[PDB]
């Protein structure tokens, strides 16, 4: 939404583009458009959902 | 100098005129096509007038 997509070497985060403050990737942190396939480039990864906790009650 | 792709780079400057980073990375392929090409007219301006 905000930031950069960038990773550790083992981890992926999200991070403001002008100071390295990295956080986890979520469906709060990001956006959706599409599919996969229409993008150069693009990675897998997990992406968390803060919702899934609760439905985990 | 921080370097950063350049399909990224044209992805913030994207979002800076307020046209979201999807419709770069959705359109990558025509909007460097409409890049090469009018570079072209650039050079094929100046090469034809004095
Ligand atoms: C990447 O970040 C995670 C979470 O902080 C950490 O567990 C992992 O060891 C890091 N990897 C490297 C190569 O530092
Ligand atoms: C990065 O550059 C290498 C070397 O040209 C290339 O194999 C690779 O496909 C590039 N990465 C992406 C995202 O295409
Ligand atoms: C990403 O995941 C899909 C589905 O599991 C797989 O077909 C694709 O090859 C993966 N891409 C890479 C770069 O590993």
């Amino acid at each position: 939404r905000e930031g950069v997509f960038v990773s550790n070497g083992t981890h992926w985060f999200v991070t403001q583009r002008n100071f390295y403050e990295p956080q986890i990737i979520t469906t709060d942190n990001t956006f959706v458009s599409g599919n996969c396939d229409v993008v150069i480039g693009i990675v897998n990864n997990t992406v968390y959902d803060p919702l899934q906790p609760e439905l985990d009650s | 100098a921080l370097q950063i792709p350049f399909a990224m780079q044209m992805a913030y400057r994207f979002n800076g005129i307020g046209v979201t980073q999807n419709v770069l990375y959705e359109n990558q392929k025509l909007i460097a096509n409409q890049f090469n090409s009018a570079i072209g007219k650039i050079q094929d301006s100046l090469s034809s007038t004095a």
